[PDB]
């Protein structure tokens, strides 16, 4: 096949390989600040729901 | 000009009128943490595959 084939489908090897490796990197940074901070979607650990609080009165007040 | 109360009868709840303002915050709580911030959107595939070492797919 002509040299146009081969180089046509190399640059798109490597477009596709560097918008993957840039991805990585991203990923990388991303999934350290969201360790870090917190504020996003995943690395969120578990905590207590509100639902199992009951706030009918008790015997007591002030409770 | 008084009578016994009933069985049961000195023990249902009532209610009363207090011309004193609602308890707004009773245990004075202070301002509740944000939450989380709110993610939305469709899942568009994702790029490039898994992306994991050498698989394109």
């Amino acid at each position: 096949d002509g040299p146009e084939k081969n180089y046509e489908k190399t640059m798109a090897i490597l477009q596709i390989e560097a918008e993957k490796a840039e991805l990585r990197l991203k990923e990388l940074e991303v999934r350290r600040l969201m360790r870090a901070r917190g504020d996003g979607p995943w690395y969120q650990y578990p905590t207590i729901d509100k639902a199992l609080i009951d706030h009918s009165p008790k015997t007591t007040p002030d409770n | 000009g008084w009578v016994r109360p009933d069985l049961g009868e000195l023990s249902k709840v009532t209610k009363v009128k207090t011309d004193r303002p609602l308890p707004e915050n009773p245990y004075h709580s202070r301002a509740r943490p944000e939450p989380n911030p709110e993610a939305e959107g469709d899942l568009k595939p994702a790029k490039h595959g898994s992306r994991l070492f050498f698989w394109t797919m």
